[PDB]
C-alpha cells in the first residue's frame, strides 16, 4: 500500500542528506569571544542574536560566530559549543583594571569539562596604546611579582617586558594543566590576522589527522 | 588428457605431516583474523572513513588470495594425489595474477591518500570525496584482471614439449614458461614490462610518501611511536615487494629452484597474515569498537 | 527600608517552614515498604535510527504513538516512522543553533527553537505538500529553553530571559507573561487536562503556574543546584524533579512539600532527562555518565540500567501507550528501548 | 535551599586588623569551592580571593596579596577572612559567593549581577 | 532596583502563607491506590509477549 511510496520518500531524502553531508564537512567553524572594551567588533568586521561572518582565504571556508544578544551568564549556552575548530579569545593588553577578570574566564574555560579538546587562539589587541601607557600608571600596582621579571618593542626595550609578562600569565595557565594555545600580538590596524587563524587551524587539523593515523 | 602433475614442496615423506599440520595451522589463522576485522568495519558507524575502506578491501583481497593458492596444496598432500587438470592450473593462474597486481595496485593507493591525509590537513574532504575513492578501487580491479587476463591467455597459448612434470607445489608462470615448446623471447618482454609497471612504480611511490611524511614528522615521545608505525609498516611493505622482486627479476635464472620455492613461499602466505596485525589490529579504535560489539 | 522587606521575608520563610514540618505527620517510605519489589527490569533495543549529522538535543513522540520528530544542532528537523524506520519529512532550520521542538497534539504543526530568540513554527499539511514555515514568534530576550503545545491556536514558551509567555498563534501576540523566578528556566511541563503547568529554574526552585489567571500560585525548593528536567505523575497531583547535584526528588502539589529523594553513593553526574511511566511505577532518569537508570517510584531501589550509549544522554521519552521508550544521545542516534 | 550570611564588618582605622565570617546553611559544605567578592562604590563587582574544596589551593588578587588570609572550617560550615593594615581604598560592600555546582575546578558567572548564591554581604569602611 | 524584585517577593510569600495543606499520609495513600489500580495496564512492568509485540 504505502510501502513503496515511503521507500521511495526516504530514498529521495536520504540522496539529498548524502548531498549536503559534503558540504557540512567542508567549512571550518569558529566561536569569537573577548569583552566589551576589546576591539572584536573590529576584529569581525575587518575581513567582512547571533553574528556570523564567512571568509575565504586559500579556497578554504571559515564561518566564525559572535554571540552578544544573550545577558552576562554564560554557564549554559556555552555547552553548544563544544564542536567548534577554535575559540578565538581577544584580550586587550592596555587595561590594568579588568586584566584579572580575562585570566578568571580563560581559566574556566580551559578547565571546563566539555571544554576539554578546544584549542583557544589568543589575540593581544591593543599594543599601540599600551607602548604609549607605558612609556610615558604602573604595571607593578596590579602584579607584584612583576619586579622580579626578566624578558626572555625596538623603539623602547621597556614595553617588552611588560608586553610579555602580560603573556606569560595565560602561557603558565596554559601549561599548568589534546588542547594548545597559540598567542599573538595584534594592534587595531592589521590585516594579517586571516593567515594566522588559517596557519593555526592548519595546525591544529595535522595534528588531529597524525593522531588519526596513531603516528602520535 | 592433457593435465599435469606437480612434485609439491618437498621430495622426502617424513617432512609430510608436520609441515601439512603447520600450514592447516596457518590457513585458519588468516581466515579468522581477516574476517574479524571485516566485521568491525561493517557493524560500527565509527569507523566509516576511506581509510578503514581500504583496509577492508585489502582484507577481502587477502581472503580471497589465501583461499586460492592453499587449499589445493594441503588437500593433495592429505590425499596423495599429485595431478591436476588444464583448467584448473588455468584458473589459479589467473586469479593468482589478478589478485597479486590488485593488491599491488592498492598499497599505493593507501600510501597516496596517507600523504593528502597528512600534508593537505584543510583540503583532505574536498580531495578526499567518496567518487574519487570508488573511481581508484575500480582503477585498481580493471587494470589488475586486465593484466592477468593477458598474460593468462598470452601464455596457456603456446604448447607445452617433453614431460608434463612441473617443479613447483602450485601452477605458477615460471615454472610453465619453461616447457614451452616456442621461443619464449616476446614472453620473456611482456613479462618484464608487466613485472616494471607493476612492482617498481609502487615502491618508489611508497617509499617517498614515508620520507615526506616523517619529514613533516620531524618538523613539529612523539617522534619514537611514529618512527616504530614507520619501521612495522615498511617491513611488510619492503619484504613483500623484495620477495617478488627476487623472484620475477632474477637474471638468466642462475639460482636453483630448490631456494626458489621458500623464496615464493615467503611472499604467498605470510604477508596476508602479516596484513592484519600489523595494519589493524594494533589500532585502538579496533579495539575499542571490539570491546563495544561485545559489550 | 530593604531591611524591613528582607527581614519579613525571613519571618515568612519560617512560618512556611513551620508550617511543612508540622503537617509531616509520616512519611511515604514507610507506608510503600509493605507492598512487594518488581524485581530486575532488562529491557533490550528493539530499532535503531541513523540520519542526523550532529548531536541532539530534543525530541517528541506523536499522539498516536507511531511517529515522532527529533532536531540536530546541524540544522536539520526529521520526521521518523518508529514502526518502519522509514522518514517522511525532513526540514531545514534558518538557524543552526536548535534547542527544542515539539509535535502538535493533532499532528497538523511543529515547533521549533534555539540562540536566535524566535519561535518557529512549520505546517505539515499544506495543499501543496510540502513543509512550509507558517509563523515566527518574536518577543523574548534570551535563548527559548522549551516550547508545549496547548491547542492549534496557543503555544507556552519559556525563555532564558527567566520568564515565559503564552502565544497567540494567528496574531503572533503575547496574552499572558509568567514571571518571578531569579535564574534561567529550564524546562516547562503541562499537566493531563491542561490548567495549570510546573516549571523549574537555576535557582533550584519550581514553581505552579496557573494559564488563565497569570499568578504564581505554589513554589518549591529543597534542591542544591540547577534543575534540568521535570514532568508530572499522570494522576497530575505530583511530580519530579532531576538537579545537577546527582539526586532526583518527588514533590507533590497537596502536601506542598518533598515525598521522596532518589540518590546513590556511586553517582557524582547530573540528570538531564526525567520520565515516567503510564502506571507511575517506574522512574527513568538520564545521567552524564552515558547510562540511564530506572527507579522504582515506591521503593528508591534501582531496578535496571540503559547501557547501550556511549556518549551524553540528552532527551528520554515514552509513549502516550507507555509500551517503548525513546532515548537520543549526542551521538546523532535515536534508540528504542521496549 | 541555599541560605548565607556575612558578619564582621564595621568601622576601623588605617593600619587596624578586621575579621569576617560567613556561615552557609542548607547544602553539603566540603562539596563545593568557595569565593570572596568586593564591590566598591560605583564600581562593578571586582573578584578577591578564593579557596578549594579541602583547602589545599589558595588563590589572591592582585591587590590584597601578603595582607590577607581566607580559610574554611567544614565541622563548623564556616568561612573567615582576614584583614590586616587596611588602606582607605578598601571601603567597599563584601560578598562570600558559591561554585555553582560540586565536583569541579572551574566557576562560571560568580561575580555576575544577578548571581543566585550569593550572600547579602556586609560594609566596610576606612 | 532591588525594591520591586523585594516587593514581589513579599506579596509571593504573604499570598502563599494562606493555603490548604492536607495530611502527608492522605496523599502517601492516595498515591499507592493510583499505582495499583492501574498496574495491570503497563506493559513495561510485565513484559508484553511478542504476539501482539509492535517492535518484534
Ligand atoms: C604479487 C604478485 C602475485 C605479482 C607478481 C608479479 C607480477 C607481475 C604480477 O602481476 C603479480
Amino acid at each position: 500500500n504505502e510501502e513503496k511510496a515511503q521507500r521511495e520518500a526516504n530514498k529521495k531524502i536520504e540522496k539529498q542528506l548524502q548531498k549536503d553531508k559534503q558540504v557540512y564537512r567542508a567549512t571550518h567553524r569558529l566561536l569569537l569571544l573577548g569583552a566589551d572594551n576589546s576591539g572584536k567588533s573590529t576584529i569581525v568586521k575587518q575581513m567582512r542574536g547571533i553574528f556570523e561572518t564567512k571568509f575565504q582565504v586559500d579556497k578554504v571556508n571559515f564561518h566564525m560566530f559572535d554571540v552578544g544578544g544573550q545577558r552576562d551568564e554564560r554557564r549554559k549556552w556555552i555547552q553548544c559549543f563544544n564542536d567548534v575548530t577554535a575559540i578565538i579569545f581577544v584580550v586587550d593588553s592596555s587595561d590594568y583594571n579588568r586584566l584579572q577578570e580575562a585570566l578568571n574566564l580563560f581559566k574556566s574555560i580551559w578547565n571546563n569539562r566539555w571544554l576539554r579538546t578546544i584549542s583557544v587562539i589568543l589575540f593581544l589587541n591593543k599594543q599601540d596604546l599600551l607602548a604609549e601607557k607605558v612609556l610615558a600608571s604602573k604595571i607593578e600596582d596590579y602584579f607584584p611579582e612583576f619586579a622580579r621579571y626578566t624578558t626572555p618593542p625596538g623603539e623602547d626595550p621597556r614595553v617588552t617586558r611588560a608586553k610579555y609578562f602580560i603573556r606569560d600569565e595565560f602561557l603558565r595557565i596554559s601549561t599548568a594543566s589534546r588542547h594548545y594555545c597559540y598567542p599573538h600580538f595584534t594592534c587595531a590596524v592589521d590585516t594579517e590576522n586571516a593567515r594566522r587563524i588559517f596557519n593555526d587551524c592548519r595546525d591544529i587539523i595535522q595534528r588531529m589527522h597524525l593522531r588519526q593515523y596513531e603516528l602520535l | 588428457s592433457t593435465d599435469f602433475i606437480l612434485l609439491g614442496l618437498f621430495d622426502h615423506p617424513r617432512l609430510e605431516l608436520l609441515l601439512f599440520v603447520l600450514i592447516l595451522l596457518i590457513y585458519l589463522l588468516a581466515l579468522l583474523g581477516n574476517g574479524l576485522i571485516i566485521l568491525l568495519i561493517h557493524l560500527d558507524s565509527r569507523l566509516h572513513t576511506p581509510m578503514y575502506f581500504f583496509l577492508s578491501q585489502l582484507s577481502l583481497m587477502d581472503l580471497c588470495y589465501t583461499s586460492t593458492t592453499v587449499p589445493k596444496m594441503l588437500v593433495n598432500l592429505l590425499s596423495g594425489d599429485k595431478t591436476i587438470s588444464f583448467a584448473g592450473c588455468g584458473a589459479q593462474l589467473f586469479l593468482y595474477l589478478t589478485l597479486g597486481g590488485t593488491e599491488c595496485l592498492l598499497l599505493a593507493v593507501m600510501a597516496y591518500d596517507r600523504y593528502v591525509a597528512i600534508c593537505h590537513p584543510l583540503r583532505y574532504p574536498v580531495l578526499m570525496n567518496p567518487r574519487v575513492c570508488l573511481l581508484l578501487a575500480a582503477g585498481s580491479w580493471l587494470l589488475g584482471s586486465l593484466d592477468s587476463l593477458i598474460h593468462t591467455v598470452l601464455t596457456l597459448s603456446l604448447p607445452f614439449c617433453g614431460s608434463r612434470e612441473i617443479n613447483h607445489f602450485f601452477c605458477e608462470v615460471p615454472a610453465l614458461l619453461k616447457l614451452a615448446c616456442a621461443d619464449t623471447s616476446l614472453n620473456e618482454t611482456v613479462m618484464f614490462v608487466c613485472c616494471v609497471l607493476m612492482l617498481l612504480i609502487p615502491l618508489s611511490l611508497i617509499l617517498v610518501s614515508y620520507g615526506r611524511i616523517l619529514l613533516a614528522v620531524l618538523r613539529m615521545e612523539g617522534r619514537r611511536k611514529a618512527f616504530s608505525t614507520c619501521s612495522s609498516h615498511l617491513t611488510v611493505v619492503g619484504l613483500f615487494y623484495g620477495a617478488a622482486i627476487y623472484m620475477y627479476l632474477q637474471p638468466k635464472s642462475y639460482h636453483s629452484p630448490e631456494q626458489d620455492k621458500v623464496v615464493s613461499l615467503f611472499y604467498t602466505i605470510l604477508t596476508p597474515m602479516l596484513n592484519p596485525l600489523i595494519y589493524s589490529l594494533r589500532n585502538k579504535e579496533v579495539k575499542g569498537a571490539l570491546r563495544r560489539v561485545l559489550g | 527600608e530593604l531591611d524591613q522587606l528582607r527581614q519579613e521575608a525571613e519571618q515568612l520563610k519560617n512560618q512556611i517552614r513551620d508550617a511543612r514540618k508540622a503537617c509531616a505527620d509520616a512519611t511515604l517510605s514507610q507506608i510503600t515498604n509493605n507492598i512487594d519489589p518488581v524485581g530486575r527490569i532488562q529491557m533490550r533495543t528493539r530499532r535503531t535510527l541513523r540520519g542526523h549529522l550532529a548531536k541532539i538535543y530534543a525530541m517528541h513522540w506523536g499522539t498516536d504513538s507511531r511517529l515522532l520528530v527529533s532536531a540536530s544542532q546541524d540544522g536539520k528537523l526529521i520526521i521518523w516512522d518508529s514502526y518502519t524506520t522509514n522518514k517522511v519529512h525532513a526540514i531545514p532550520l534558518r538557524s543552526s543553533w536548535v534547542m527544542t521542538c515539539a509535535y502538535a497534539p493533532s499532528g497538523n504543526y511543529v515547533a521549533c527553537g534555539g540562540l536566535d530568540n524566535i519561535c518557529s513554527i512549520y505546517n505539515l499539511k499544506t495543499r501543496e505538500g510540502n513543509v512550509r514555515v507558517s509563523r515566527e514568534l518574536a518577543g523574548h530576550t534570551g535563548y527559548l529553553s522549551c516550547c508545549r503545545f496547548l491547542d492549534d491556536n496557543q503555544i507556552v514558551t519559556s525563555s532564558g530571559d527567566t520568564t515565559c509567555a503564552l502565544w497567540d498563534i494567528e496574531t503572533g501576540q503575547q496574552t499572558t507573561t509568567f514571571t518571578g523566578h531569579t535564574g534561567d528556566v529550564m524546562s516547562l511541563s503541562l499537566a493531563p487536562d491542561t490548567r495549570l503547568f510546573v516549571s523549574g529554574a537555576c535557582d533550584a526552585s519550581a514553581k505552579l503556574w496557573d494559564v488563565r489567571e497569570g499568578m504564581c500560585r505554589q513554589t518549591f525548593t529543597g534542591h542544591e543546584s540547577d534543575i534540568n528536567a521535570i514532568c508530572f505523575f499522570p494522576n497530575g497531583n505530583a511530580f519530579a524533579t532531576g538537579s545537577d547535584d546527582a539526586t532526583c526528588r518527588l514533590f507533590d502539589l497537596r502536601a506542598d512539600q518533598e515525598l521522596m529523594t532518589y540518590s546513590h553513593d556511586n553517582i557524582i553526574c547530573g540528570i538531564t532527562s526525567v520520565s515516567f511511566s503510564k502506571s507511575g511505577r517506574l522512574l527513568l532518569a538520564g545521567y552524564d555518565d552515558f547510562n540511564c537508570n530506572v527507579w522504582d517510584a515506591l521503593k528508591a531501589d534501582r531496578a535496571g540500567v540503559l547501557a547501550g550509549h556511549d556518549n551524553r544522554v540528552s532527551c528520554l521519552g515514552v509513549t502516550d501507550d507507555g509500551m517503548a521508550v525513546a532515548t537520543g544521545s549526542w551521538d546523532s542516534f535515536l534508540k528504542i528501548w521496549n | 535551599q541555599v541560605q548565607l550570611q556575612e558578619s564582621g564588618g564595621g568601622l576601623v582605622q588605617p593600619g587596624g586588623s578586621l575579621r569576617l565570617s560567613c556561615a552557609a546553611s542548607g547544602f553539603t559544605f566540603s562539596n563545593y569551592k568557595m569565593n570572596w567578592v568586593r564591590q566598591a562604590p560605583g564600581k562593578g563587582l571586582e573578584w578577591v580571593s578564593d579557596i578549594s574544596q579541602s583547602g589545599a589551593s589558595i588563590s589572591y588578587t592582585g591587590s590584597v596579596k601578603g595582607r590577607f588570609t581566607i580559610s574554611r572550617d567544614n565541622a563548623k560550615n564556616t568561612l573567615y577572612l582576614q584583614m590586616n593594615s587596611l588602606k582607605p581604598e578598601d571601603t567597599a560592600v563584601y560578598y562570600c559567593a558559591r561554585c555553582p555546582a560540586p565536583f569541579t575546578r572551574d566557576c562560571f558567572d560568580v561575580t555576575s549581577t544577578t548571581y543566585a548564591y550569593r550572600g547579602q554581604g556586609t560594609q566596610v569602611t576606612v | 532596583a532591588s525594591i520591586a524584585q523585594a516587593r514581589k517577593l513579599v506579596e509571593q510569600l504573604k499570598m502563599e502563607a494562606n493555603i490548604d495543606r492536607i495530611k502527608v499520609s492522605k496523599a502517601a495513600a492516595d498515591l499507592m491506590a493510583y499505582c495499583e489500580a492501574h498496574a495491570k495496564e503497563d506493559p513495561l512492568l510485565t513484559p508484553v509477549p511478542a504476539s501482539e509485540n509492535p517492535f518484534r
